[PDB]
């Protein structure tokens, strides 16, 4: 039992991994299927069928990538649909002959609704599916390692400049410490973006925002976003520039910052606003 | 604005 990419790579009897290099739909938009057909490129055959009648299946197959936070999918083996990422193991399909067949595998991805902009970018891993290999002849269990890699960009059709979420909640470290905090932004065309804060500050310099918790409040201290290791005051536009289809960070950290008395215990929360401008 | 962001933390004793 032996297999074979379209694109030269093999995997010799015992198992072992490779990699496949897939073409993708560049464009796919929600309810749109996006379709990676497995059973054009991967292919297997049985050395000794005179002997010996192999049985496969599709162990196990996971998702990375894009694919793993934009696309929500099926797979199709043999005729029949499952899960994907896989839950369960497959039935299996015979092998019984030495003419390389393609193992009867495709993907069904379809973009989730936080998807758009560049969801699938160029020679990242998209998947990983192992290929299990046994026979009636002996007790060999051997797996082959599929590393599904998108040879192109997919892109999510967006309409203007979206960012990457619209409620974005980040927990800090008990008093003191910071936080990263994962916003982005894309655009469909490349336009200029720059963005300000806004809210209720405790400060002169109106940058340390006030811990608007009213619930077993702590008092003396607020939340200080800081971006490039300098502080980001409320009202004061910072330029990301160039903004196109791929996720530019805002940069944000969420700090604490002293008020001016002395800290004490207790619950902290600000809500700070982000507001983009455009040109 | 555009995205509203909750800053959640906590003082100990
Ligand atoms: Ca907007």
């Amino acid at each position: 039992f032996a297999c074979k990419t379209a694109n030269g790579t093999a995997i010799p009897i015992g198992g072992g991994s490779a990699n496949v290099y897939v073409n993708l739909a560049p464009v796919v938009n929600v309810g749109q299927n996006l379709v990676v057909d497995l059973s054009t490129q991967i292919f297997c055959h049985n050395d000794y069928p005179e002997t010996i009648t192999d049985y496969v299946t599709l162990q196990r197959g996971a998702a990375y990538g894009g694919v793993l936070s934009s696309f929500s999918g099926t797979v199709k083996y043999n005729g029949s649909s499952y899960p994907f990422p896989t839950t369960s193991e497959t039935p299996r399909v015979v092998y019984n002959s030495r003419t390389d067949k393609p193992w009867p595998v495709a993907l069904y991805l379809t973009p989730v609704s936080s998807a758009g902009g560049v969801a699938i970018k160029a020679g990242s891993l998209i998947a990983v599916l192992i290929l299990r290999q046994t026979n009636n002849y002996n007790s060999d269990d051997f797996q082959f390692v599929w590393n599904i890699y998108a040879n192109n960009d997919v892109v999510v059709p967006t309409g203007g400049c979206d960012a990457s979420a619209r409620d974005v909640t980040v927990t800090l470290p008990d008093y003191p410490g910071s936080v990263p905090i994962p916003l982005t932004v894309y655009c469909a065309k490349s336009q200029n973006l720059g963005y300000y804060l806004s809210g209720t500050t405790a400060d002169a310099g109106n940058s340390i925002f006030t811990n608007t918790a009213s619930f077993s409040p702590a008092q003396g201290v607020g939340v200080q976003l800081t971006r490039n290791g300098t502080i980001i005051p409320a009202n004061n536009t910072v330029s990301l520039g160039a903004v196109g289809t791929s996720a530019v960070s805002l940069g944000l950290t969420a700090n604490y910052a002293r008020t001016g008395g002395q800290v004490t215990a207790g619950n902290v929360q600000s809500i700070i606003g982000v507001t983009f401008v455009y040109q | 604005a555009d995205v509203t962001i909750t800053v959640n933390g906590k003082v100990v004793a």
